[PDB]
């Protein structure tokens, strides 16, 4: 009778030691894949950075474009105006 | 022991469900590695319900036959589901 | 004896301590794991909103700028005639 307590309290004795094993091994795994994941992102999201930074300046540039795209405009109006203005004084 | 009791009450009305689920599976599979996995995290309870049992050797009897059924369907479905 | 039955309870009970305390440890990764991972869900999704409109924009400027380019040709196109009316 105690000859079978003991045998079942070993048995559940040899489990838990399997499965404190299995999940010390879990635990393990998943701060491995955290750790990789999270270092993995970090450099995706720096490349991202540069990436969108590089666009930043190309952006500026295109301003700086468009607004002497304006003022050829507005020069060929102030010609055009006063070229108006300069026929009606003939 | 209300907590033995609840224990030991769940195990044994799961084992009687998951061992049929096991058996009728050769979908299903779904509702049936949950219940599975709920049965694996039984143990530590049993584990420490086991530990407790100041001579109360009957109600540590019941406690082991409870992890002897509960051992049985866990290798059953470690053997077939794999 | 009993001993052997004490003697193996108190093992037990070491292993299970331990057991449920790594359970624990186990399960709060877990739990980081998904809440991480859904906010980055929630951040990528707005991210790649943005990225959606901007495109579009990008497109309506482009339109734009063609417009504009036509504009300019038809200008000179006009120039270039009354270029000869005078150098007739």
């Amino acid at each position: 009778e105690t000859r079978d307590q003991v045998k079942k309290l070993q048995l559940m004795l040899r489990q838990a030691n399997d499965q404190l094993e299995k999940t010390m091994k879990d635990k393990q795994e998943l701060e491995d894949f955290i750790k990789q994941s999270s270092e993995d992102s970090s450099h995706q999201i720096s490349a991202l950075v540069l990436r969108a930074q590089a666009s930043e300046i190309l952006l500026e540039e295109l301003q700086q474009g468009l607004s002497q795209a304006k003022r050829d405009v507005q020069e060929q109006m102030a010609v055009l105006m006063q070229s108006r203005e300069q026929v009606s004084e003939e | 022991i209300s907590k033995r009791v609840n224990a030991i009450e769940e195990v044994n009305n799961n084992v009687k469900l998951l061992t049929e689920m096991v058996m009728s599976h050769s979908s299903s599979e779904d509702l049936m590695k949950e219940l599975y996995q709920r049965c694996e995290r039984m143990r530590p309870t049993l584990f420490r319900l086991a530990s407790d049992t100041e001579d109360n050797d009957e109600a540590l009897a019941e406690i082991l036959q409870a992890n002897d059924n509960l051992t049985q369907v866990i290798n059953l479905y470690k053997q077939l589901v794999r």
